[PDB]
DNA sequence: ATCTGCTTTGGGTGGGTGGGTGGGTTGAGGCAATT
DNA sequence: AGCAGAT
């Protein structure tokens, strides 16, 4: 992320069914593969 | 945990509150109209008038359907009734009448998604405070209304900080005092909104204490059923914050007993009451007197002693022209027409300071009073400082006097540091601070009004003025007008002064009756109007003042040939003369500076010193 | 045998009812103390309560109760505290010090800590003489807990008060009031009362009259505009060594209802106004009253006025000028009231007044400070035969006094707690209290004419004055007339009062 | 997953072999340098 | 009471 760690951008990804998951990170704000990678890694 | 049987049932009280809100009228019901305005986002503060509750109670009694005493219950225990009333309002909030952008609000979207998720789960919430957009306050029971209905109003009866004892805790009381400190507004958290990085849900936690322990593990149904360990994280965008401000209230001088020291009491202000208190105001704060329990180890150590504070709920704040103004400046002294005229000229301080060539001529008229002890110097200073809007009274503060007249008493005694400070102010009109801790520079275009005693304590005719004055000759020269007031014994004047002072002591009023002093408010507003104005000068007046300057310089040189002269005239004297003329024109309210104003200024400078020195 | 003092309280008296006498030197701030809390269970619809106890709230030892408010019912219901129904009581701690004059030889006075709860919270202020009844106790573990490794520290101790008895105002009876009135009807009451002051000092009639008028005081007037005229009389004595100035100061100290003693080199600027300290009980910043503040509505006697420093003189200058104290320290801004009369004694610059040199050269005090004294008395020790014989005989007679209950050659050394003829000191105190408590004289046109004539003549007169005439002299004249009217128990100031004030001021100024 | 155990706030109911570049800050008194 | 460690 270009900005600092505490910038604080929050995400809401929509699953094929109508449920929303939350991800943090500008890269997630831009991309979806990064979002899924973070979802897997945060487990 | 044993139990008692108190004679209060909250169910009848809740029913009474609901009936009062829905039915009371004083158009439609007053509180229903207020709730309508609250729903439409117009209003954000609901004030409950205990007078209205008393009126409703007495109307019900007159109808014969006697009910519980709501006002006494509120006064005796007020913390509970805030929540009760908030619940009642939440139940009866009318639907909005004007369409609003619901989707813009974060909370609306979040709660809609929560509803959708709950519906999906069922097919296979949030605290009430979170959605509240209003604050509730109690207006005390007014004295007149209590007397009208034959009742005693404890809430509106004022108390000093001394009378607020430990048995008043938990009540609705009023305090009288002056505010000594107000803190900056800051966000105090009421409800915290978390998020789950795995489950995709949101949690809410309520905070009603100085401290709290944040959640770290998801508690959602999905997480527990799946056992997935999803960390909870805070989100400030969804939380609920209330403006917070802490103040301090101190006893008035007249309330402290003999041989005692004043006390102070903390005040908490939340919601829309913030910024309604500033240091120096004398107020009647109405609030709920509550304790402030400690937490954790500090609670164990502190024992049973408790801090206390007041939850602010309602705040009541307490409250020929030349000759006339001069004589009205201070009617309790014996008239000093020239000094009063000069002081008025100082007060108005008219000047056209727009040189724009790198710097400008000083835009303030400075006045100095020097006299043997016995004349009304301190009284003149006090009066001239009370009249002025920016007057600051000090004894040998400058920041408060910026762009205003400064009232310095005992000028001669002052220390060298302050003398250098004023010397800087006059020349540069700037306040400069050079410290490692802080480096702040402030402009100061403020006038100085000084009072001093001669070197030996009294004026000595044998010694010339310069030797009598301890202050540097440059400082005296920089003064625009220097007044020397002397105390000469005389049968007639002494008799007049004695009669005046003694009449004042016997009757407590002004003795004079030939003329009626002008009201202070009219004089102040006229002075402000004059300050607003801006005169102008022509070429003929310029030539006249130039001629006056050469005449004055020749006369002053001739006088300086001897030792009696205070000091030879300089260009500073020319600038002072034109400054006085400009101020006089401002008083006249005319652009064109008449020769009369210049002549009067010349007479004033002459009589400032020569009139009394020649005596 | 339980009537004791802070010095005589020992470990033998623990757990016993004792009565202690001394001076109050400190007083903490009043803070409420939690005793009972009442909660409400919304679902169950019943109230609960909890009782708290501490080591200082009861006489029998119990298990300590932390001040944590219960949150959950026995069955798990949510509990909401009802503050309006809970019970808190006030709590204060004071320190009582042994009387300095009763201390042993070469030992500083000792003190004991006392606790006052509920209705005994604000019955005393520092500088008051009290008699405290309570139970002598001990607290804490006193180092028996392993945390403290000292092994040589004792237990804490203190008194839980039951009563406080003042030792300042005399209770007047109908007989006393009638006697006061009967005496006041006399035509020479002023002379009798003045002579009754300090019977053992020979001469100094006018200084005694001034001291009487100072004890009575004037009438305080504050105008609507803001001017605040003081009704107190200040007195300064300057003279040669051994002229009875200090003994007059001490007599004023003993007779006056409230009086504080200070010297020149023993005082300080902070010690006169107030000091910034921290409260032991609560750890909160506060102010401690000084000599001038403690003597509010009373008298302060300053000995060796000329041995003070300028920095310390500035504080007294401010106090006398404004009658208040302004404090800006440690984030504290306030204004303490100091409305006291100042009686001071000083020595000339060269230790003995010189007639040749002008008064300015004889006194080292600033003129501004001098203008604030109503009466300036210059007393000189002039050697004379008749006067010397009289004074020596008086002193010899005084030195031969023997107090009843003692034998010749015997060097000089309570029962309950509840309880032209010279006027005795107790009756003088009663008279002063009565007169300054229920008389407020008002001026009248005749006294007005007398005062204006006297001021006019005094200011523009060829004869030199030991002090320079000023408009302040007019205020002093009015004040003296009002005080003399008070002496006679009159509601109005008449010609006689003006003529007495004039004579006193004329003696002060032109010998 | 449960049982066992130490330490706060800040303050003298931890201290001066922990110090004052870890915070608790006015008041008085002695000493050199400045006068 | 919250958190740090041993069975
Ligand atoms: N013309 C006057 N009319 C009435 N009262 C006057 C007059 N001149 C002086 N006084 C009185 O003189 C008393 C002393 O005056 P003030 O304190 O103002 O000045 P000062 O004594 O010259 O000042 P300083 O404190 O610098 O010695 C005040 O009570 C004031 O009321
Ligand atoms: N008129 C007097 N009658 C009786 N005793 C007197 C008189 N004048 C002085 N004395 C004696 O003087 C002794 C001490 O003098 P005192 O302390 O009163 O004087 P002072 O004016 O305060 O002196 P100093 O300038 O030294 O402070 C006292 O014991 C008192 O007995
Ligand atoms: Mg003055
Ligand atoms: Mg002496
Ligand atoms: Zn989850």
């Amino acid at each position: 992320s270009a900005r600092h760690s505490r910038f604080g951008g929050l995400l809401s990804i929509q699953t094929p069914d109508k449920t929303r998951l939350t991800v943090s990170g500008s890269q997630a704000l831009v991309d979806e593969k990064i979002a899924l990678q973070k979802l897997d890694d945060s487990k | 945990l044993p139990s008692i049987q108190l004679p209060v049932d909250y169910n009848n009280l809740f029913n009474e509150i609901t009936d009062f809100l829905v039915t009371f009228k004083q158009k439609g019901p007053k509180y229903m109209a207020m709730l309508q305005k609250v729903a439409n986002r117009e209003l954000n503060s609901v004030i409950i008038d205990l007078d209205d509750i008393l009126q409703y109670q007495n109307e019900k009694f007159l109808q014969g359907t006697q009910a519980d005493d709501l006002v006494s219950a509120i006064q005796q225990n007020a913390n509970h009734f805030t929540e009760l009333f908030c619940r009642a309002i939440d139940n009866n909030m009318p639907l909005p009448t004007k369409e609003i952008d619901y989707k813009d609000d974060v909370l609306d979207v979040i709660l809609n998604q929560r509803r959708l998720r709950n519906e999906r789960m069922l097919s296979d919430l949030f605290p009430p405070n979170l959605t509240r957009r209003y604050f509730l306050y109690f207006k005390p029971l007014s004295q007149n209304c209590a007397r009208r209905y034959r009742k005693k109003a404890i809430s509106s009866k004022p108390l000093s900080v001394r009378q607020i004892k430990g048995d008043f805790l938990g009540q609705l009381i009023t305090v009288r005092g002056i505010i000594t400190r107000v803190s900056d507004v800051k966000p105090a958290v009421e409800v915290i909104a978390y998020t789950c990085d795995q489950c995709g849900y949101e949690v809410f936690q309520e905070v009603n204490s100085r401290t709290f322990t944040p959640l770290s593990e998801c508690t959602s149904e999905e997480c527990s059923q799946n056992q997935t360990k999803g960390q909870l994280f805070m989100s400030t965008r969804a939380s609920k914050f209330s403006a917070f401000q802490e103040c301090k209230i101190q006893e008035l001088s007249q309330q402290v007993p003999v041989g005692h020291i004043p006390r102070s009491l903390n005040i908490h202000v939340n919601g829309t009451l913030v910024r309604s208190l500033s240091p120096g105001d004398i107020v009647d704060v109405t609030g709920i007197f509550l304790p402030a329990p400690y937490t954790g180890f500090k609670a164990l150590k502190a024992g049973l002693l408790t801090e206390t504070y007041l939850e602010a709920q309602f705040v009541r704040q307490h409250k020929d022209v030349y000759n006339r103004l001069a004589k009205s400046i201070a009617p309790e002294i014996y008239g000093n027409l020239d000094v009063k005229k000069a002081l008025l000229l100082l007060l108005v301080g008219g000047v056209d300071k727009r040189v724009g060539d790198g710097m400008k001529i000083r835009g303030d008229i400075n006045v100095c009073l020097m006299g043997d002890p016995g004349v009304a110097k301190s009284q003149l200073l006090k009066a001239i400082c009370k009249i002025s809007p920016r007057g600051v009274y000090t004894t040998g503060a400058l920041v408060l006097a910026d762009n205003g007249i400064c009232c310095i008493d005992e000028f001669d005694k002052m220390d060298e540091s302050d003398r250098t400070a004023i010397h800087e102010v006059m020349e540069q009109q700037t306040i400069s601070i050079s410290k490692a801790g802080i480096n702040t520079t402030l402009n100061a275009r403020t006038s100085i009004l000084a009072a001093a005693n001669p070197l030996y304590g009294r004026y000595n005719p044998r010694l010339s003025p310069l030797d009598n004055i301890n202050l540097p000759a440059a400082l005296l020269s920089r003064f625009d007008i220097l007044f020397l007031m002397l105390d000469i014994p005389s049968r007639d004047d002494d008799e007049k002064l004695a009669e005046h002072v003694t009449y004042v002591h016997m009757h407590n009023k002004q003795p004079d009756l030939d003329f009626t002093p002008v009201e202070p408010s009219k004089m102040r507003e006229y002075i402000a109007y004059a300050k607003t104005k801006r005169p102008v000068m022509s070429e003929a007046v310029n030539d006249y003042v130039v001629q006056a300057y050469i005449r004055l310089r020749q006369d002053s040189k001739r006088e300086m040939d001897s030792k009696f002269s205070f000091g030879q005239a300089t260009p500073r004297t020319l600038l002072g003369i034109i400054r006085l003329s400009q101020a006089l024109a401002k008083l006249r309210l005319a652009d064109m500076v008449d020769i009369d104003d210049v002549e009067e200024a010349l007479r004033l400078v002459r009589v400032s010193k020569e009139s009394l020195y020649q005596e | 045998a339980h009537a004791l003092s802070p010095r005589t309280l020992t470990a033998q008296h623990l757990n016993k009812l004792v009565s202690v006498e001394g001076i109050v030197t400190k007083t903490s701030l009043v803070r409420p103390k939690l005793i009972r809390s009442v909660h409400y269970a919304a679902k169950t619809g019943r109230f609960h309560y909890r009782d708290y106890t501490d080591a200082t709230t009861t006489l029998t030892t119990r298990i300590p109760t932390p001040a944590i408010y219960p949150t959950e019912d026995t069955e798990g219901n949510k509990l909401t505290t009802e503050y309006g129904y809970s019970t808190f009581i006030d709590h204060q701690r004071i320190t009582v010090q042994e009387m300095p004059e009763m201390a042993p030889a070469g030992q500083l006075p000792r003190s004991i800590d006392v606790i006052l709860d509920d209705d005994l919270v604000d019955k005393t202020k520092p500088g008051d003489r009290v008699n405290v009844v309570g139970v002598f106790k001990s607290l804490g573990a006193g180092g028996m807990n392993q945390s403290n490794s000292n092994t040589l520290i004792g237990f804490k101790t203190l008194i839980l008060g039951n009563t406080v008895y003042p030792l300042a105002r005399q209770m007047l009876t109908d007989f006393d009031i009638r006697n006061i009135n009967k005496l006041s009807k006399k035509k020479d009451i002023f002379d009798i009362l003045s002579q009754s002051l300090a019977p053992s000092i020979y001469g100094h009639d006018h200084i005694k009259k001034a001291i009487l008028l100072m004890l009575m005081g004037g009438v305080e007037k504050n105008l609507e505009n803001g001017s605040h005229l003081r009704g107190d009389i200040n007195i300064l004595m300057v003279g040669d060594p051994s002229t009875a100035k200090s003994q007059l100061l001490r007599f004023v100290l003993n007779t006056a209802s409230l009086a504080i003693a200070t010297t020149g080199r023993g005082s300080s600027g902070v010690g006169l106004t107030a000091a910034v300290t921290t409260d032991r009980e609560t750890g909160e910043r506060r102010l401690e009253a000084g000599a001038m503040v403690l003597a509010d509505r009373g008298v302060v006697c300053i000995d060796e006025f000329d041995k003070m420093t300028d920095v310390d003189r500035v504080a007294i200058h401010e106090v006398m000028e404004q009658q208040t104290v302004t404090i800006a320290k440690a984030g504290i801004h306030t204004t303490l009231n100091a409305r006291c009369s100042v009686i001071a004694a000083a020595n000339p610059v060269f230790g003995q007044y010189d007639v040749n040199r002008d008064p300015h050269q004889n006194i080292a005090l600033p003129d501004s400070l001098l203008s604030r004294f109503d009466l300036l008395f210059v007393v000189t020790d002039d050697i004379n035969e008749i006067r010397d014989r009289s004074i020596s005989e008086h002193v010899l007679r005084t030195h031969r006094y023997l107090p009843p209950g003692y034998l010749e050659g015997e060097p000089v050394r309570s029962l309950a707690v509840g309880e032209p003829k010279l006027v005795t000191i107790p009756f003088l105190r009663k008279y002063v209290q009565y007169a300054k408590e229920r008389v407020i004289p008002q001026l009248t046109q005749e006294a007005i004419n007398v005062i204006v004539k006297n001021y006019t003549d005094l200011r523009n007169d060829d004869n030199t004055k030991k002090s320079p005439i000023t408009a302040r002299t007019l205020e002093t004249l009015i004040r003296l007339a009002t005080a003399h009217a008070k002496v006679r128990l009159s509601k109005t100031v008449n010609k006689v009062d003006a003529k007495v004030a004039a004579n006193l001021l004329r003696f002060a100024l032109l010998g």
